[PDB]
């Protein structure tokens, strides 16, 4: 489907860099980190990138925090 | 810039109260303010984690550790400021308020551990679990209060400096 994913469960003191580092293997077109909510709104190059990102990064740990990567709720 | 109002109201309240005191200032050249802002952001994550149910165990633990890291730096810097202060009145109040920080932050790691293991449990009593959570909130309230009291007496003690050569934090209002 789309190329927008939304990440939940990020650390309290997460930085934009950390998100970009996280998905260092993809082409970020958009990236908005909500520090008060620990949720990021990334936009990838295409459908496939959003898929691989979800698959690599849903349920992984970022500094001891379990991440939930999924297609931006449409 | 935290916003109005599935968390823990009183932790978020405490998180926000610290946030507002530190957003009063620019972070540039003031690590006390940078750290304070961080703690507040990790406190907010905590009220969220405090509902978590599970998967929150590991996080809840890490988070509390993170926080203690941030306080250790508020303390460390608060001390360098106090070491530069030439006002016994102030140098005193500063040391007083920043001594408890480490302690409170340690109670916080301990309380969060009990809370973490309690998460998931079905056998644990009703009274036991809401009490675990209320000691957390209590400790969090006081940790935040302490950090914000520092920052204000750190700012006061930035006024009379022994040498402009020694340490200095930048106090510039936003």
């Amino acid at each position: 489907h789309m190329r927008k994913i939304l990440i939940r469960g990020l650390p309290g003191d997460v930085t934009n860099q950390e998100v970009h580092d996280l998905l260092s293997d993809y082409e970020l077109k958009y990236c908005f980190v909500d520090k008060y909510k620990g949720t990021a709104f990334v936009t990838l190059l295409n459908g496939e990138q959003a898929e691989a990102a979800i698959n690599a990064f849903h349920q992984s740990r970022l500094r001891e925090r379990e991440l939930s990567v999924q297609l931006q709720p449409t | 810039e935290f916003p109005e109002q599935v968390i823990n109201q009183p932790m978020m309240m405490a998180a926000r109260q610290l946030h507002d005191e530190a957003r009063k200032w620019s972070s540039k050249g003031n690590d006390i303010i940078a750290a304070a802002k961080r703690m507040a952001l990790l406190m907010a994550e905590m009220s969220r984690l405090v509902r978590g149910g599970s998967g929150t165990k590991r996080a809840l633990i890490q988070c509390a550790k993170d926080i203690a890291k941030a306080s250790d730096e508020v303390t460390r810097l608060a001390k360098e400021v106090a070491k530069q202060c030439t006002d016994k009145r102030i140098r005193t109040n500063l040391l007083q308020v920043c001594e408890r920080i480490p302690t409170i932050s340690t109670q916080l790691k301990i309380l969060s551990t009990v809370k973490a293991t309690m998460l998931g449990r079905t056998n644990i009593s009703d009274e036991e679990s809401e009490q675990a959570t209320e000691m957390l909130v209590h400790n969090a309230q006081n940790l935040m209060q302490s950090v914000k009291e520092t920052v204000r007496e750190a700012e006061a003690a930035s006024i009379k400096i022994r040498t402009d050569a020694g340490f200095t934090l930048r106090w510039v209002r936003k």
